[PDB]
RNA sequence: CCAUAUAUAUAAUUUUAAUUAUAUAUAAUUUUAUAUUAUUUAUUAAUAUAAAGAAAGGAAUUAAGACAAAUCAUAAUGAUCC
């Protein structure tokens, strides 16, 4: 539900459908302009958004994925002393010194106001064919367009698999191998969910985290078929 | 006056009350405590009660109605319903 | 062979006649060679239950000997229309 | 309860079964019931005298007789 | 079916533990008699007291729904990648 709230809030501010074929981050109208800083590396349609939260509750949207991020926070004493006993320490049907919190979040900046900035946004929207950011692209190759790691990467000997929300507007799977590059593999072997991946990879394919997304009178036919078959038996 | 009822789906008492016989042990204990309140604690005037208490609580400290069955069994017979 | 005693090695009117002769003592020969059945209505009815809709086949048939004897029969089967019609034929012969 | 028809006409229905051929063998009771018919009127019958005291039921005394 | 109690068989009683071993069978899901309580009135139940009993425990054995699980190391197939 929280992810759906952020997704909708992103959509209404941005209107992705109103600027098709516009890759990159340019401030967007809403004299008023605003741009997504984090966690999104693009301003196209969010790849994980399915409009209605209730779809997650069903038995067909149990494989759905949503954009959240995790952190660990030390438990202060008062927290440790609170979660004790049959109320808060048992299973309602070892402990830690920290809690993992899940959260969704969104950050926008509003542009400044100036004859420079206004015409700058107009010109950059007009004559800048930044190009179709294909799968595997890093966009601007800056903080503002680097892919977003949105799943815990899988780290096996000599290769690291990352699920990214890419600046191409899409949901990508990147594999970094030692044989491709020792340095980039070394960096990838320490990457974590929530980072921005700033380097290229060897294998860059379409991520299947959105698989269970696109898939989200008969009474009269039953009645007529019943009567037709019943008169056909004879 | 006689108040005849309509044909009922049943004839049942919701919470039939039963003969809860009082425990002898508790009665003896209450009498003994009353005796100690009036005639003083460890009084000899009701040592018998103490004895009796000791004799009755020694092994164990503490020493259903059938109306619905018969009502269901007999309702069709007595209800005075007219013949089919 | 190991045929159990009371078992035989490995049409509908014949089975109706045999069953009804065993159950009611009516003549099988009359049923098989002098009665004509004619289905009158053949329906799919349905009942809503907690585990979905359960469909049943309903058959109303008439049987008679064209000589002043007639009987209506109703049959109902959750599996096949053959079975509902068989039961309707049975009932019709019983209601002559 | 409705006056029943099918208890007192078992002979007629049995004879229809026998004539049609639906029943082969005549039952053992058939000739007995044929020779001893059931009562099949089931009427309410008036009474004109109290059996116990002899009082006449259903007489009106006219003004000429008073 | 274990276990428990008993019977038969087997052991040339130095492979000795015959107070044993392990095959087969039997036994109980105990039963009878009163007394007091209640009773749907006994040919019922409980409690108590007597009588006979070694008799007092345990395991397995079917489906149907719901959710979880990839050390699913309870697999197979498929997809994808090197
Ligand atoms: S980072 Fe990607 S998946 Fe997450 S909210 Fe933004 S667009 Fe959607």
């Amino acid at each position: 539900m929280g992810f759906e709230i952020i997704a909708r809030a992103r959509q209404i501010t941005l209107r992705p459908e109103n600027f098709p074929d516009e890759f990159g981050k340019i401030p967007r109208p809403w004299n008023y302009f605003l741009k997504v800083i984090a966690p999104c590396p693009h301003q196209r349609k969010c790849p994980l958004q399915v409009g209605n939260p209730n779809f997650y509750t069903h038995k067909e949207g149990k494989d759905l994925k949503f954009c959240n991020f995790q952190k660990s926070i030390k438990r202060p004493k008062f927290s440790i002393e609170l979660k004790k006993g049959k109320l808060l320490a048992t299973s309602w049907d070892n402990g830690r010194d920290y809690e993992i919190l899940n959260y969704s979040y969104l950050i926008f900046e509003r542009s400044h106001k100036d004859e420079n900035t206004l015409k700058e946004i107009k010109k950059l929207r007009n004559e800048n064919v930044n190009g179709k950011y294909d799968i595997g692209s890093l966009g601007d190759d800056t903080q503002n367009s680097w892919p977003r790691i949105i799943n815990d990467p899988v780290k096996r000997k000599g290769h690291v698999m990352m699920d990214l929300c890419a600046p191409s507007g899409e949901l990508e799977k990147w594999t970094v191998s030692r044989s491709f590059s020792k340095q980039i593999y070394h960096d990838a072997r320490k990457s974590k969910k929530g980072d921005l991946w700033a380097s290229a990879a060897k294998t860059q394919i379409k991520g299947l985290g959105d698989l269970n997304v696109k898939k989200f009178q008969l009474k009269k036919e039953e009645r007529q078929k019943a009567r037709k078959a019943m008169e056909s038996y004879n | 006056p006689v108040y005849r009822l309509p044909p009922l789906p049943r004839l049942k008492v919701k919470k039939p009350i039963i003969r809860q016989e009082a425990n002898k042990c508790l009665v003896l204990m209450s009498n003994l405590l009353q005796c100690w309140s009036s005639y003083g604690h460890m009084s000899p005037k009701c040592a018998g009660l103490v004895t009796e208490l000791k004799s009755c609580t020694s092994e164990s400290a503490l020493g259903k109605s059938n109306i619905n069955y018969h009502a269901a069994r007999l309702y069709d017979r007595i209800n005075g319903k007219p013949h089919d | 062979n190991i045929l159990p005693p009371g078992v035989s090695l490995p049409s509908k009117s014949a089975d109706v006649a045999a069953g009804l002769h065993k159950q009611t003592g009516v003549d099988p020969d009359y049923i098989t060679r002098k009665l004509t059945m004619k289905p009158l209505v053949m329906k799919r009815v349905s009942n809503q239950t907690g585990k979905g809709k359960i469909a049943s086949f309903y058959a109303l048939v008439v049987v008679g000997d064209k000589n002043g004897m007639v009987g209506l029969g109703e049959g109902k089967s959750r599996e096949e229309m053959s079975k509902a019609i068989f039961k309707a034929h049975w009932d019709a012969v019983r209601n002559l | 309860m409705k006056i029943q028809t099918n208890a007192v006409n078992v002979l007629q229905r049995t004879s229809a079964y026998l004539k049609s051929g639906l029943l082969k063998e005549t039952p053992a009771w058939y000739n007995v019931v044929a020779s001893i018919p059931p009562s099949t009127k089931f009427t309410r019958e008036p009474r004109f005298k109290n059996p116990s005291n002899g009082h006449i039921i259903g007489k009106l005394v006219d003004v000429t007789e008073q």
